């Protein structure tokens, strides 16, 4: 073991092990090697410097020198081999240009988005359309009054967020011009955010999940109607005392570390930020409240035609074509301003431009009313992933497990209790019944798949036991229906 | 990692 | 920047 190969850390040859992985960076002065974690760099910085000067050398050497911006139209804006290549969506060059023709993309039809003045008008319009069980269009609610959506009072800003969460709290952050995600300290983000005049690179985080911060989780919550239809909320209720005890007695307890934690996000982005088209993971629905700033969403309805274009777009190696230009005019523009709230159901394809420095609270959720579309989006994701390669963390966490638990703990119980009486479920629970069949059919497919090529937390055996029990109760119920 | 909402 | 992994 040559002394050269010892980290000026940490002074070890192997880091103890966010994750250092097993990566080092060398100093371009003293030539000593550091583990990335011991180097003083954060992950977002790993590709920025042409010459890295370690902390010990900086005083006599100066700051690390970053690559020159050689190709602002490329994600590899620092590579001379890319100067002659096409303009990539959305490198800096692409975004600056997009900003000047952006307002020409058409407004939505009234079938696509309904704009309402406040949450009481929302409730009324929502109900006319059949409510959550038929939720198919997006809603923009100008004033939050009536939504029963707990939010911080204006004046609240990034400063309070960093104080509540902590300066060293790491968040997954988008490096906009590079279109990639890196870890960054909240304090480090705040600093870049404060300096409005000097922004070589733009940053936008979408993924600060705070449902486990005891202070934050009380300050920003989902609208009530969302808490009431959320499948995750149904399964991991934030309950206490005897309620909680009964949860334990019924074996309906579920580990906190198994909970998909996606219902309370904080988002902050610099002016000129752009997030490219996507469908939210698991085909979850979204609430999105703008506390400060302004967002422009570009959206396309979840039709088979749009999904085919989107799937092709996602799996194509091309990088120069804006999805909106191949989508046959499906893409619509919707501006959301400070104080306003967007409600998006399953499957909507959307990109978003951040015209102004922003602070947003939102969340993702699954619900029974959109179960078919949610599964259609799952299929869509699985198809795309067959082609490309993506990290698990960009998909809905424990998607399949959640449905096993929901079927076992929620649906099965209701069909069983129903069965032990009359008792036609169409007369008082048609929505529960139709959802059970949709979920069952999709779960049969998952079973089949598993028995053809093995598993990947819930043993194959337990799954089969649940299915057998579901089939039994379903066949029982339909016989109560072949009669009546 | 792709430029997209992240839930680890 | 010159890097490495093991
Ligand atoms: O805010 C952004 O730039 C992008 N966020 C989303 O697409 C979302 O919240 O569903
Ligand atoms: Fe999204
Ligand atoms: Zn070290
Ligand atoms: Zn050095």
């Amino acid at each position: 073991p040559k002394e050269s190969d010892r980290c000026g850390g940490c002074g070890k040859f192997t880091h103890e092990d966010k994750k250092n992985d097993f990566q080092w960076i060398g100093c371009d002065s003293c030539q000593t090697w550091y583990h990335f974690l011991c180097s003083g760099l954060e992950q977002f910085e790993y590709y920025l410097y042409e010459k890295f000067f370690c902390p010990k050398c900086v005083p006599h050497t100066g700051h690390s020198i970053r690559y020159k911006v050689v190709a602002p139209h490329r994600y590899r804006w620092y590579s001379p081999n890319e100067k002659h290549l096409g303009i990539e969506v959305g490198s800096k060059t692409w975004i600056e240009d997009f900003i000047t023709r952006e307002n020409t993309v058409p407004s939505p039809t009234d079938d696509e988005v309904c704009i309402v003045e406040d949450g009481y008008e929302f409730r009324r319009e929502f109900e006319k359309l059949g409510g959550a069980d038929n939720w198919g269009k997006v809603f923009m609610v100008k004033d939050m009054d009536g939504l029963n959506m707990t939010m911080p009072k204006p004046g609240f800003d990034l400063e309070d967020v960093v104080k509540i969460m902590g300066s060293d709290y790491e968040v997954d952050t988008i490096d906009v011009y590079n279109q990639s995600t890196y870890s960054m300290k909240l304090d480090t983000f705040r600093k870049l955010f404060r300096d409005t005049k000097n922004r070589p690179l733009l940053y936008n985080f979408l993924s600060l999940e705070f449902s486990d911060n005891n202070e934050m989780k009380e300050i920003a919550k989902p609208p009530r109607f969302v808490q009431e239809i959320s499948m995750v909320n149904r399964l991991w209720p934030d309950v206490s005392g005897a309620e909680y005890i009964k949860l334990l007695q019924r074996e309906e307890y579920l580990p906190e570390d198994q909970r998909p934690k996606v219902e309370q996000f904080c988002l902050a982005g610099m002016a000129g930020s752009y997030t490219d088209f996507h469908v939210d993971f698991g085909g979850s629905s979204v609430y999105y409240h703008i506390l400060k700033g302004e967002k422009i969403f570009y959206i396309a309805a979840p039709t088979e035609q749009n999904f085919a274009a989107y799937q092709a777009h996602e799996t194509s190696p091309d990088t120069t074509t804006w999805f909106g230009d191949i989508a046959n005019g499906a893409v619509k523009r919707v501006v959301i301003k400070e104080g306003q709230t967007l409600l998006i159901p399953a499957g909507w394809i959307h990109a978003v431009l951040t015209p102004v420095d922003s602070l947003v609270f939102g969340g993702n959720f699954l619900h029974l009313g959109n179960l078919e579309m949610q599964m259609r989006v799952y299929h869509l994701e699985n198809a795309i992933r067959k082609e490309i390669r993506s990290e698990e963390k960009f998909y809905f966490p424990n998607f399949e497990l959640l449905h096993w638990m929901y079927m076992r703990n929620v649906l099965l119980e209701k069909i069983t209790e129903a069965n032990q009486e009359g008792s036609d479920m169409r007369e008082q629970e048609k929505n529960i019944w139709t959802a059970s069949q949709i979920m069952k059919a999709e779960m049969e497919r998952w079973m089949d798949r598993e028995l053809r090529l093995g598993p990947e937390i819930l043993p194959t055996d337990d799954k089969n036991k649940i299915m057998i029990s579901v089939r039994k109760q379903i066949e029982i119920q339909t016989k109560i229906q072949n009669a009546k | 990692k792709a430029a997209r909402k992240s839930a680890p | 920047a010159r890097t490495k992994q093991t």
